DNA sequence: TCTTATAAATAGTT
DNA sequence: AACTATTTATAAGA
């Protein structure tokens, strides 16, 4: 699953 | 090469499409050998003028992504800023 | 170098991290340069055998991998692999 | 770390 | 797409 895996990437860099 | 190149952005679209495609090919064949010689695993993200990704994976990109969210820290981080200092420090 | 080396496994502890530290800066050096001739954005994500993380960006590791979350495709999507089987038709 | 002999990448013609 | 002289990278030594 790419856009989870993006999704979760998304999510740790912003944070 | 027949000559020696300055390191500046190629205005010449045609010279920077050839070039590209050469020099990235040639990037991702030296990833292909450090991840084989020293056991590693590695991932390359490129955008180039147009903005068209390009990627890179010894094996996995979703797996080396996820495993990168799992460090807080990384343990070693350069920019071309260190790159170029680097250089300066050897001629 | 001194001698042709095969691009396999260096079992030897200590030569594995020299020629690790030295090809890491090379392969920086190559995506330094790339990044300016041809004007590209460039992170490059390595663990090492041990899982030591070393990453490089040209300029921004965080902007470069928000974009990359932002794009639903890559154009182009290399392996090992897809390397090795290009090496085969480039031949000699 | 440095040096160096040598292997490998590549810039410029082809 | 090719080729090759030339530049660059690096393995082994020190």
């Amino acid at each position: 699953g790419s856009g989870e895996v993006k999704m979760k990437l998304q999510e740790f860099v912003l944070n | 090469g027949r000559k020696k190149i300055q390191i500046q952005r190629i205005t010449d679209e045609r010279n920077r499409q050839v070039t590209f495609t050469k020099r990235k090919f040639g990037l991702m064949k030296k990833a292909y050998e450090l991840s084989v010689l020293c056991d590693c695993e590695i991932a390359l993200i490129i955008f180039n003028h147009s903005n068209k990704l390009f990627q890179y994976a010894s094996t996995d990109m979703d797996k080396v992504l996820l495993k990168y969210t799992e460090y807080n820290e990384p343990h070693e981080s350069r920019t071309n800023a260190d790159i170029i200092e680097t250089l300066r420090k050897k001629g």
